[PDB]
């Protein structure tokens, strides 16, 4: 479903 | 089937730049064609992207999405079957440090000097009234290089304006103007503001309505060990996702 942020978290 | 057509390209000022292209040709192959056009550089064509907008009564453009590389920009554009669309050449990178590498020619100079003119035309860009009245002056003086390295430092120079939409944060159905730059999305109240860090962005997904309506939601951390999802109605909530996407890209050719 919804498209996980690499980024996320850092 | 392979044909030869001209097509409109819309710069920043509104001055049309017409190509000779393929119906076949695609995104990449359009680029190039209006790049070349414009005796643009080889060397910043990675620096530009076309984009669809809808154009309204004003003449303001509504971003509709970046055109990827598989698509084939005459039939992305008249199968929609509604003249207001255009495709516009934009720049699309989001850190203005690059601006110092298309600064250094003429015709990228000019392309980032018109955009950056319309961006505070059109009010995206917010100004005090003695920077108005330098940026004025320059314009008439046509430095360029010193009117952009001003415009640099005005409030949501690079930014991208969204039309005014609804979010449910902080509360249901409350307006608010959406930006899209440095690395975060800013909510305007329209006052009180919001920042947005895409880094605090676990996800975000574009919906739509069945029994149109377009919503972009995105899972944000507010706070530690604490996710609240936040969605945004817009029917420009794919660009709005487009540049979600493009400045998380960034980073990470940035951090790498």
């Amino acid at each position: 479903t919804c498209i996980y942020n690499p980024l996320f978290g850092s | 089937p392979t044909e030869e057509v001209s097509l409109e390209v819309l710069l920043s000022n509104g001055q049309k730049v017409l190509v000779n292209v393929l119906t076949s040709d695609q995104t990449e192959d359009v680029l190039e064609a209006v790049a070349a056009k414009l005796d643009l550089p080889d060397d910043l064509i990675g620096y530009f992207s076309l984009f669809l907008v809808r154009e309204k009564e004003d003449g303001a453009f509504s971003f509709v999405r970046k055109l990827q590389e598989f698509e084939l920009p005459y039939v992305s554009v008249t199968s929609l079957r509604s003249q207001e669309y255009k495709i516009v050449l934009r720049k699309s990178y989001w850190d203005s440090a690059y601006d110092d590498d298309v600064m250094e020619n003429r015709v990228g100079l000019n392309l980032l000097y018109a955009q950056t003119v319309s961006d505070i035309e059109r009010g995206w860009i917010l100004v005090t009234k003695e920077q108005h009245r330098q940026l004025k002056s320059l314009q008439e003086k046509v430095s360029k290089k010193e009117f952009l390295r001003l415009a640099q430092t005005l409030r949501h120079y690079g930014y991208l304006r969204f039309d005014a939409c609804v979010a449910d944060f902080p509360e249901k159905d409350c307006p608010v103007v959406v930006s899209a730059g440095n690395s975060e999305l800013s909510l305007q109240l329209r006052l009180r503001e919001g920042s947005f860090r895409v880094t605090r962005m676990r996800c975000w997904r574009v919906t739509s309505s069945v029994p149109v309506r377009l919503e972009l939601a995105f899972e944000y951390l507010m706070s530690k060990d604490r996710l609240q999802w936040v969605t945004i109605t817009s029917p420009q909530a794919i660009m709005m996702s487009i540049c979600l996407q493009s400045m998380v890209d960034e980073l990470m050719v940035k951090k790498s």
